[PDB]
């Protein structure tokens, strides 16, 4: 009436016909595991017969309990004669993989009767914390089980399989009549073409040293998609909170100082610019700042989730000074923890399908060298960054380090990588004191 | 699900008739490749030098 | 030690709460709800006395109980006599939301309990179930509970929130029309205008070579601020004791170079000024010194707390020379440390609002440069505190390495961060027989 | 368990190839000798059947009988009849001269262990002896193994060898057509020939820096051996999905760029090139992709291996950023974890008998080295892919670094180490508008 | 974590208890002094059985460690006048 199911007599047919059918060996593999079993000496024949199915292929009866005996373990799984008894029963030819199937869906069904006797015995006598990161232990263990199971659909498939989805990709881009920007716009015409904007799927970069111009840039491009984009938009503001990034926001939209806002000293034209810019950012409802410090890539996801469901699906996440993420399992090294949380990204982002602008630090190498233009390896920390990554792009203004400079009010971006595009060397005008970069249209480069 | 002859047609759908492929075959595609390789090779060193 | 999760002290507490105050009730409504309870008849109770409160505002001991017998209900909810139990006891304090905030998370625990329950109970019974319609089924379940989520005040911040916030500080602003320094003041009218003053919630971080000038600059920032605001400034002097340090501010203030004070060799017109700045210092009762000398931030936190209990509330906090504090977890990756230390100063200064002063040193950088002028990549430890920060504003004057320089006496604050501000070098006048820094009127900079 | 190792399913198999086969007698006879053999009546057939190769050609069935009766030795190997099963055996195809080879190591191995017995006695078998000439056995003993070896290419050469090429040239160097080549053709001519093309049963490892081009490369050699050979390849991409890579694939053979394909800027003369090569990659049907994420090595096994039986045999695979491959048993440790990934990729080549293309990343050890050039060291983990690998070969292009170069559009293919050969240095030219490395026409290297 | 640190009801009756008046920082002085003579016979006891169990030890290598230990208490425990002075406690002994 009540119990964890298992069928064993169709697990005993799969195993004697495992044994007498011996070129299917994948077929069944396609569904059974080692641990799939409900009882444990069919786990010790099968991992023997793999073993052995992998190295020694001619084994049925009797080569299979040599393997066994090898290591001086008869009858410690029944026994031999057992053995022979399971070879000599199950007769069946036809069907292996359904049998395979069914025993497989209960071995399902019995690890998800484990996971709630987990949830309900950490319910009852977890041992000591605050029960915010039991709401998301419960959240964690069902999307990291879905994630390990849903996939099922996979495997390796046929090119004129692949070429079907890549000429419908090539069908509905060729369809729709537009310029060259195929995503994400971003304001910039310059950077549109070396990116063709901010593609759907990527984990884009903006680094820099410290005050360059990444939270800037990242900003007037998040502004530039809500006006452009009619879908929302995430700003997780780690570093620093909502009442700066909004004036300087403000100040971007509407070309006006800081100090003129965050003073009062500020004249009708400005008033009014204020005023059209505000009553613009309110007809749309776009942007969702969070202004909490020490995220996890768990929260992230749940929070970009959650905006997902009830305002559409959003268009663009901005994340400023990733190294503040955190996850506490790994909190004593520190790489595989800068690891994890960009492989929690690229995943995020290849599952909303958006991009994730991820600001990040620079490294103080570039600062004995003479150049001081950064590269690729001048990130912060992990390396990984520079490898689950679409796009990079770095940031210099040379009158940063150079008062000798004719290049001043001029910012360069130099791309740093991209996987599907070019590099370069793009060129803009920064003015700080409303925190925007600008078009340049000078001179080449 | 589809075959080459419903790919294609609605392959000729994006594209119009007479676009003849000028290879048709595996060894022309290499070696016409390699053509244009060291053609590009020689404006390539020209733009270096 | 293993039983289905429930309280209920907090239960009465909170109801009897309520029957002795009407006045404080929506507080306790957005977190507890009807069927947060475990027990019905309190769950009569409170959706009463919330309909009640929503339609007859008077509710304590008798209004509910006619409601109830309006109803026609008694005794099916325990009785009248039980209630007076109830209004009886718990005449606890104003500590009330704590009761209700956790018993709105114990109805979410017994929810944990009672849907593992449901996760087991498809498990054990299938019902002839596709794996499919399993996972996804039980995982959407958690999901659709992590909808409900009422802890609505974190990321999905709407835009016009952040404005409203932003306008309210406008407004504290503009509604109060005074000069061009909204923040601290420090005295040097030249350093207020490429600062606007020291924000009350920024890191700020003082930086030189070790005899430059920067105990001496902090000791004047916090002794002018001592002078301008009523309001107290702490130090931490971790480096030297406080009887080196208030020996400097006296003649900092008073104008008369320390040998005279310490050798007793002064004159009447010193003495004058001595009594002058001492029974100012004592008519305002303003200034805190703490000489300890490996403080953790723990320690830093705990006796600024104080302070900004005690007296008020606190406007200026200084800290030597922060390569001193420890944690003592991470003594052996001293990075670390100096990165955990910088986040702590940082979250004081964003829990009280108030500006931390964090003196640093800078490393051998310089020496080999030709140039000495120091950048944010000569800090001494950690590349941190360069990020964590929100002015950087070095020390340089030029006659320690340069004997042969026409600038003696003159000190350049040079602004080499500033997230919301410009850099710059400000330019001052060193006088460092009674170390004070003075203002500079002078040529074009 | 333990016992002496030594291959008699491949030996019957080779013995049985020399019956079925007159030609295929030379240089398998340049590997294996009468004493590489365990049992007796396999080097009494090996010395008759090589006393008869010298001589007597035609030998299959009859003739070894009718020589063994010349001398008179019927019925002391067995007898005809069981001569008679081991030309009944082994109808294998041409894979013959690495039974050869395996066959031969192991009689290495089992010379090294009754050479290692012999030194235990004589060890424990003084005769009144100084150990002065039992070591010095020992030695001149090892040396006596290791001097003659069956292997005269890994070392310095006697001027005979010399002289041989060096007078070659004068008369015989008409061999400019030198077109040999034994595995996967490339399709790079300079390259093929100091690779002697991928031996179809090793472990080849491409890895460079993120932004050099190697899961170009990586793409155009499946992308030639899919035309010329008629036999499948499989693509396991773990970094990003099929509609990228064949978008890639497309651009590099019909010499057009991927920007006019994701946008549709392009005109018949590129319509045409592309519908070309479309019709072939679907004329033949090879090419398998996988877009996993976090696949184990039993799941590369098994899914080279579904594919393996049902399509003659698999010609080339390629996995894609080799390091996301997990195993949720070495969860902890990356290093082993890293092994055991390895050696099972290694384990698969030897066991499909074809070549894993398996890609690495390159730590950031040479960016603070001017160098740049990279090494066998720089591989980013455990130092143990260095190993398990008989080809590495990194790749290196300066204009990603330098852009004032007079190398650009350059990129050469350092081989970093093989065993089967010698190492060298190509020189091919990178054009990423089309994502393709073609054969380079300049000057030497 | 219930039941491991007593009960419930044992959690409340501690509650119940003591309704004593502001003699607070005496307790605590109390409370505080006692456990640091605790561990200080506590190390008198390790140096001891120490001197009983040397593991390749001598005695210039032995009152070493009783020094260490013994003034590593004392350091940790003496900075007791510890705390940020108002003014006028600064300047009587300036
Ligand atoms: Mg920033
Ligand atoms: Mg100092
Ligand atoms: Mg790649």
């Amino acid at each position: 009436l009540k119990v964890p199911p298992h069928s064993i007599e169709a697990e005993q047919s799969v195993l004697g016909g495992l044994m007498l059918d011996n070129e299917r060996w994948d077929d069944v593999a396609e569904r059974v595991v080692a641990d799939d079993f409900y009882t444990r000496p069919h786990r010790h024949i099968f991992t023997e017969m793999a073993r052995l199915q992998e190295s020694g292929s001619p084994i049925d009866l009797i080569t299979l309990a040599e393997s066994l005996e090898r290591q001086g373990q008869l009858d410690s799984v029944g026994g031999f004669a057992y053995l022979a008894e399971l070879s000599k029963n199950t007769p069946s030819a036809a069907n292996i993989s359904a049998y395979a199937d069914i025993v497989r869906e209960r071995a399902v069904v019995r690890e998800m009767i484990s996971v709630a006797n987990e949830i309900a015995e950490a319910g009852f006598d977890p041992q000591g914390r605050t029960s915010e990161d039991l709401l998301d232990l419960a959240e964690s263990r069902v999307f990291k089980i879905a994630e390990s199971r849903a996939n099922k659909d996979e495997g390796p498939k046929n090119i004129a399989d692949v070429l079907d989805a890549t000429v419908a990709r090539i069908e509905q881009l060729f369809q729709q009549p537009h310029d060259g920007v195929t995503g994400v716009n971003t304001g910039y015409d310059d950077l549109n073409k070396k990116t063709a904007g901010l593609q759907p799927s990527d984990l884009i970069i903006v680094a820099a040293r410290p005050s360059m111009g990444k939270t800037t840039f990242a900003m007037n491009l998040v502004e530039n998609a809500a006006m452009l984009q009619d879908k929302p938009v995430l700003i997780f503001s780690l570093e620093m909170p909502s009442e700066q990034i909004m004036m300087r926001s403000l100040a971007s939209l509407s070309r006006v100082d800081q100090t003129k806002i965050r003073t009062g000293q500020l004249d009708d034209e400005d008033w009014a610019r204020i005023s059209g810019t505000m009553g613009i950012l309110l007809e749309k409802r776009n942007i969702y700042i969070d202004d909490s410090s020490g995220l996890t890539p768990t929260e992230v996801r749940s929070r970009a989730r959650r905006i997902a469901r009830e305002h559409g699906g959003i268009g663009l996440i901005m994340i400023d000074y990733l190294q503040l993420m955190r996850v506490p399992a790994l909190s004593d090294n520190r790489t595989l923890e800068i690891a994890e949380i960009s492989r929690s990204l690229k995943a995020l982002a290849k599952e909303l399908n958006v991009p994730v602008v991820a600001l990040s630090q620079l490294n103080r190498s570039l600062e004995q060298r003479a150049d001081k233009r950064p590269v690729n390896s001048d990130l912060r920390e992990s390396g990984s960054i520079e490898q689950d990554a679409d796009l990079i792009m770095f940031i210099y203004r040379d009158e940063v380090y150079h008062e000798n400079s004719d290049l001043k009010g001029i910012a360069e971006i130099i791309i740093g990588k991209q996987r599907n595009g070019p590099i370069g060397t793009v060129r803009l005008t920064f003015n700080g004191q409303w925190s925007r970069f600008d078009n340049y249209a000078g001179p080449q480069y | 699900m589809k075959n080459v002859g419903d790919l294609m047609q609605r392959l000729q759908k994006m594209m119009p008739a007479h676009i003849k492929p000028a290879f048709k075959t595996g060894e022309e595609l290499l070696a016409w490749q390699k053509e244009q390789g060291a053609i590009r090779s020689a404006a390539l060193e020209r733009e270096n030098r």
